[PDB]
C-alpha cells in the first residue's frame, strides 16, 4: 500500500539515520505524485505521528521530517495542508494533557513521548511570516509551558524526569524566547520546581536532580 | 485563575486552535463585525448577533466558544479610554483574537495593543 511505502521509509530512517540527507528529496517527490486525497494526506500524518510517539529515539527524526514535508509537499487539500493536519493531530492528545499526566503508568509513558515529540517539533518546526520568516511555532512555545505545568502539577517521578528531559532539550531556546519578550515563565517554572522539592512525595534522587536544574537555569 | 495576557501569534487560525477553541471578535453598535474579526469566521452560525442588535458600547455577546465585544469607532469620536473600558467587560479567559482598533476606520496598532494589555484575559493575537 501507499501507507506501507511510508512505514518502510520510516523504518529505513530508524535503521539508517545518516540516510536522511541523501534520500529525503526522493521521498518528497514520490509523495507529491501519489498523495492526492485528503484521506491519503491524513494517513501520511497519522503514520509519522505514530512512529514519533511510539518508537524510541524517533522524536528528533520525526520532527525533522515533519518540518521538511510541511514546506516541500505541494498538495494543499481544502481540509488543510500537511502542517495543519499534523498540528490538528497533536491537539488531540494535547487537549487531555491534564488527564494524561494523572493517568496510569502506561498512559503517563505515552504522554511523555508525546511531550518530547512536541519539544523536538518546537525546535525543528519553522514557520514563515509576512516580514520575518525566521520564526518558531509560537503555539508550541505556549503548549510546552502548559505541558511542563501539567507535569509539575502531578509530581510523580516519571512526570518530573520527563519535564527535566524536556527542559534540558528546549530550556535554552525557551529561556531566550521568554527573556526577549520580558516574560517571567522561566521564574514561574523555577518556583514550581522549588514547590515540588518542598512539598511533593517523590524520590530524593529526583528532588536532588531538580535542585541541580535550579543551579543551571538561574 | 488564568494567565495575565501572554499574547501574540504568527501561525494560522486552525493552527492556533491547538491552544484553545475560544475566539474574541470585535463588533460595532449595529452588531456588524469588523473586517479582521469577519475573516476569523469559518462557517459559524452568526444569526444570534442580529437577534439582540442594536448594542451599546461594551455589550458582550457569546454563543458557544465565539465571544463578541462592542467597541467604539475612532472615526466617529471614539477614544482609547473608551476602547479599554469596553474590553474590561470581557470575561477573563484565554482567547484567540485580532487587534481591536485595526486600523483604518479605527485606532492605531499601539492603541489596540494598549487596550488588549490593559485587559485581564490571556490573548493569542493573529495579524491582519
Amino acid at each position: 500500500t501507499l501507507s506501507e511505502y511510508v512505514q518502510d521509509f520510516l523504518n529505513h530512517l530508524t535503521e539508517q539515520p545518516g540516510s536522511f540527507e541523501t534520500e529525503i528529496e526522493q521521498f518528497a517527490e514520490t509523495l507529491n505524485g501519489c498523495v492526492t486525497t485528503d484521506d491519503a494526506l491524513q494517513e501520511l500524518v497519522e503514520l509519522i505521528y505514530q512512529q514519533a510517539t511510539s518508537i524510541p529515539n524517533f522524536s528528533y527524526m520525526g520532527a525533522r521530517l515533519c518540518n521538511y514535508l510541511s514546506h516541500h509537499l505541494t498538495i494543499s487539500p481544502q481540509s488543510g495542508n500537511f502542517r495543519q493536519l499534523l498540528l490538528q493531530r497533536c491537539r488531540t492528545e494535547y487537549e487531555v494533557k491534564d488527564q494524561a499526566a494523572k493517568g496510569d503508568e502506561v498512559t503517563r509513558k505515552r504522554f511523555h513521548a508525546f511531550v518530547l515529540f512536541l519539544g523536538e517539533l518546537y525546535l525543528n518546526l519553522e514557520i514563515k511570516g509576512t516580514n520575518g520568516q525566521v520564526t518558531r511555532a509560537d503555539i508550541l512555545q505556549v503548549g510546552l509551558r502548559e505541558l511542563l505545568n501539567a507535569l509539575f502539577s502531578n509530581p510523580m517521578d516519571d512526570n518530573l524526569i520527563c519535564a527535566v528531559k524536556l527542559l534540558k532539550l528546549t530550556g535554552s531556546v525557551l529561556e531566550d524566547a521568554w527573556k526577549e519578550k520580558g516574560k517571567m515563565d522561566m521564574e514561574e517554572i523555577i518556583q514550581r520546581i522549588e514547590n515540588v522539592v518542598l512539598d511533593a512525595n517523590c524520590s530524593r534522587d529526583v528532588k536532588q536532580m531538580l535542585l541541580k536544574l535550579v543551579e543551571l537555569r538561574s | 485563575k488564568i494567565k495575565a495576557c501572554i499574547d501574540e501569534v504568527t501561525t494560522t487560525l486552525e493552527e492556533t486552535k491547538f491552544l484553545t477553541n475560544k475566539l474574541l471578535l470585535f463588533a460595532d453598535i449595529n452588531g456588524k463585525l469588523y473586517h479582521d474579526s469577519q475573516n476569523m469566521l469559518r462557517g459559524e452560525d452568526m444569526s444570534f448577533l442580529e437577534k439582540d442588535a442594536p448594542y451599546m458600547v461594551g455589550d458582550v455577546i457569546t454563543s458557544g466558544d465565539i465571544t463578541c465585544v462592542v467597541i467604539p469607532s475612532k472615526k466617529a469620536g471614539g477614544t482609547t479610554e473608551m476602547l479599554s473600558r469596553a474590553l474590561k467587560k470581557v470575561p477573563v479567559d484565554e482567547y484567540i483574537t485580532t487587534y481591536p482598533g485595526q486600523g483604518c476606520a479605527g485606532y492605531t496598532l499601539e492603541e489596540a495593543k494598549t487596550a488588549l494589555k490593559k485587559c485581564k484575559s490571556a490573548f493569542y493575537v493573529l495579524p491582519s
